[PDB]
RNA sequence: GUGGGAGAGGGUGGUGGAAUUCCCGGAGUAGCGGUGAAAUGCGCAGAUACCGGGAGGAACGCCGAUGGCGAAGGCAGCCACCUGGUCCACCCGUGACGCUGAGGCGCGAAAGCGUGGGGAGCAAACCGGAUUAGAUACCCGGGUAGUCCACGCCCUAAACGAUGCGCGCUAGGUCUCUGGGUCUCCUGGGGGCCGAAGCUAACGCGUUAAGCGCGCCGCCUGGGGAGUACGGCCGCAAGGCUGAAACUCAAAGGAAUUGACGGGGGCCCGCACAAGCGGUGGAGCAUGUGGUUUAAUUCGAAGCAACGCGAAGAACCUUAC
RNA sequence: AGGCAAGGAGGUAAAAAUGU
RNA sequence: CGCGGGGUGGAGCAGCCUGGUAGCUCGUCGGGCUCAUAACCCGAAGGUCGUCGGUUCAAAUCCGGCCCCCGCAACCA
């Protein structure tokens, strides 16, 4: 049931609206352009919700994946 | 007559059957093979076995024109990828990555009846 | 159904008889076999039951897969079988007759076909009186190919489409 | 048939040679459980394989065996409303058993005179790699590989 | 009122990729697709699968929830605009201005219809193929309206929490989301789940009550007849509201309980099937039976559990015909 | 490397009318 | 009269054309399967291929004539 490690924890403190954020943003999503869950990234609904938000933000400018492959399989 | 020895194998599958086709690093197809290549119609078409089958005959048909590096894009699932890409492993081709390919919708338009009570 | 291959071949003197419309004579099992391999098509026990047993220089597998496809070919076009009664109602008689129109604009031949029990006395009158009722109405579709004949347990009625 | 995968049965092995596969042999060629019958049959066969093929005639047995000996087999299983020859690997024991019953058969299926002579006929084919018992072992196979696809239904 | 906050609330204008199809271009050849199997279907004028672009239209993957919003129907890419509702905190302002609501006016999914557009997929009708005794069906190949938009109309629904709204009281815990705090805990507002008292026909409900009350509205008085007739209204139509009776039945029902049953699930078993050896059915005959024939073929036994059975002894006897 | 489990795959659960 | 196509187990139709080697569906009867009926499955029963010939070692099959069955025309008179 997927206890690695959460995408808030292993991070510092951070803006979730700055799309033009990149470095701490391409950390929520999937190895395949995909959002991580709440039990993968351990924000609040809120927050996570408002992250989500950004990251299609990000998407529609061209930032962060829409989309690309997952590897090795 | 064409002579490359680099790119790239998609295996596109269907449950019905499960298609691979060789492409140089282009997007530029050699040859391909599927089930019915194979002879075998209907059924087994798209059984893991009859996608391994179909994966050889594309590597061998690859070896014809020198080829080597293999990179491997699965599009789909059918009845036999896993079967198909250890197959490609195997066969007898340097082989670059197993790529993971869905060409899934972004919520898309309506599904078919049968795609259908997916909802 | 086995017309039966090389040494699948047990009698002794097979009279050996080509692939088209020649033959070699009454040879031997070996001497078949031998012939058969010089044509390449098989050596075939085609009448095991003839005068020293007929043994065709045919590739036998091919032929029976030529075979198969034909049975196949035939299986289709076809004939839908409409089963009376004599205690059948007349909205039931209706319908079945909607059925038969139905079968005959699609382009099937149809055997409305009437299934009895005891009465076989007052049976044969109704199933006259039903089934050439029947054709009667369907006549504009409806070639009758069977009349209404009495056959012990059952009565037939056919019909064939006028055009298609 | 429900519990335990109940033994295999602890076979006398044999008087003459001393192993447990040619009284197995024995068994299979005997019918009606006349022994004593078929025992001499074998020994019979054994003798006109050490006289027309000079050869320790277990040894020879034993080689037939091996040769018809399949590893693949095909069941049988009705799945979707169309029946499938399910292509599976074979247990030791199971397959063995399988040879000797084809090896049987193929004795019986000769067109010669008296049975000792055919299953030493047999024996000696199954040896050089010929016959009838190797014949229907390679078609087994053959189904066992025409069926291929089908192996998924893992039974 | 001020200070904030959460949100797929609604409308208007835009844009962002995946995907689909369709077009061109390329490389490439013998099938693709489809299925429980297959066939119709497309493909040598070269399909499918692969890449490059372009054309569209529709929908919004992941997040995404057991979640949030609205009064309901409903609502999700994202952004902008306009714009509702609401929640808190201060307790600051007003001084009972409230609650409910017959009618009325408004909204009201989906389908439907009108006018005009648009049309990729899906896809009623429809045309095919199989499947089948039959196939108007489930399954596949197309396929028209329709789905989409504008404007207009329709107004129904399992329009459900099958729970009318409003406030007051009556144990907790537990998870959730959202606000403030003196922030490992308090305190509001929502969403769930377990349960005190109590209620209930039981299931269940249980501070989001079906508890205890009060307020008002809506409706109910057996089922079928029937949401039908008849009127009346509304509607371009489809139909909708509004709504009987005659007769007919001694029931229609709910909730549970015991079983039985399930082509429901899990766990088990047995020569039950598989694994194997030998048959039965095919032959003659031995027998018993059904049927038939007879003057009588005595009577019974009936799927397993009747059929070398009563009969473990029919020439007469037995024996009953 | 195994250990359990969550999720995603895909394969399987065919068909089969009635009433003394 | 002229021309084309076909005549086949009881009925419908394959095979002919490409000489040897006759199939399916419906119907007949029996069985099975089922608690029982249909349905089902199986069989079993059942055709010398319209017929007379010839061809050829051998004809449903190559060929003629008759017998039919279908249709198309049948004109100048
Ligand atoms: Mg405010
Ligand atoms: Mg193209
Ligand atoms: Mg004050
Ligand atoms: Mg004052
Ligand atoms: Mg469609
Ligand atoms: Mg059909
Ligand atoms: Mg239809
Ligand atoms: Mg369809
Ligand atoms: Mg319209
Ligand atoms: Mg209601
Ligand atoms: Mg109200
Ligand atoms: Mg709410
Ligand atoms: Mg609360
Ligand atoms: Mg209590
Ligand atoms: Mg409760
Ligand atoms: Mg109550
Ligand atoms: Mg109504
Ligand atoms: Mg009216």
């Amino acid at each position: 049931p997927s206890r690695k490690a959460k995408v808030k924890a292993t991070l510092g403190e951070f803006d979730l609206r700055d799309y033009r954020n990149v470095e701490v943003l391409k950390r929520f999503l999937s190895e395949t352009g995909k959002i991580l869950p709440r039990r993968r990234t351990g924000l609040s609904a809120k927050e996570q919700r408002i992250l989500a938000k950004t990251i299609k933000r990000a998407r529609i400018l061209g930032l962060l994946p829409f989309t690309e492959k997952l590897v090795r399989k | 007559k064409r002579q490359v020895a680099s790119g790239r194998a998609y295996i596109h599958a269907s449950y019905n059957n499960t298609i691979v086709t060789i492409t140089d690093p282009d997007g530029n197809p050699i040859t391909w093979s599927s089930g019915g290549v194979i002879g075998y119609k209907g059924s087994r078409k798209g059984t893991p076995y009859a996608a391994q089958l179909a994966a050889l005959d594309a590597a061998k048909k690859a070896m014809a024109y020198g080829m080597q590096s293999v990179d491997v894009i699965v599009r789909g699932t059918g009845a036999g990828r896993e079967q198909a890409i250890r197959a490609l492993q195997a066969s007898g081709l340097q082989v670059k990555s197993i790529v993971d390919d869905t060409p899934v919708p972004h919520n898309g338009c309506r599904p078919k009846k049968k795609f259908r009570k997916a909802s | 159904k086995e017309y039966l291959t090389n040494e699948r071949i047990r009698a002794k003197q097979v009279r050996v008889v080509g692939p088209d419309g020649k033959q070699l004579g009454i040879m031997d099992t070996r001497e078949a076999l031998r012939l058969a391999q010089e044509m390449d098509l098989d050596l075939v026990l085609v009448g095991p039951n003839a005068d020293p047993p007929v043994a065709r220089i045919m590739d036998y597998s091919k032929w029976r897969y030529e075979q198969q496809m034909a049975e196949k070919e035939a299986r289709k076009t076809e004939v839908k079988s409409i089963k009376f009664r004599v205690k059948i109602d007349e909205h039931d008689y209706q319908t079945k007759l909607g059925h038969i129109k139905r079968f005959l604009q699609e382009g099937h031949k149809v055997k409305v076909t009437i299934m009895f029990r005891g009465r076989e006395v007052a049976h044969p009158e109704l199933g006259e009186r039903i089934l050439n009722r029947v054709t009667e109405d369907l006549k504009d579709l409806a070639v009758v190919e069977m009349k209404p004949e009495m056959l012990g347990r059952d009565m037939n009625m056919l019909l064939a489409p006028v055009k298609v | 048939a429900r519990r335990r995968r109940a033994e295999v049965r602890q076979l006398q092995p044999d008087l003459v040679y001393g192993d447990v596969l040619v009284t197995a042999f024995i068994n299979k060629i005997m019918r009606d459980g006349k022994k004593n019958l078929a025992a001499r049959i074998f020994y019979d066969a054994c003798k006109i394989i050490q006289e027309k093929t000079g050869q320790e005639p277990l040894k020879v047995f034993k080689q037939a065996v091996e040769n018809v000996k399949p590893r693949m087999e095909v069941r049988s299983r009705r799945v979707g409303g169309a029946n499938y020859q399910v292509p599976m690997e074979v247990s030791p024991r199971r397959q063995q058993s399988l040879a000797l019953r084809w090896l049987v058969q193929a004795a019986n299926q000769r067109p010669e005179r008296r049975a000792a002579v055919r299953i030493a006929h047999e024996l000696m084919d199954a040896a050089e790699g010929k016959g009838g018992a190797v014949k229907k072992k390679e078609d087994v196979e053959r189904m066992a590989e025409a069926n291929r696809a089908y192996a998924h239904y893992r039974w």
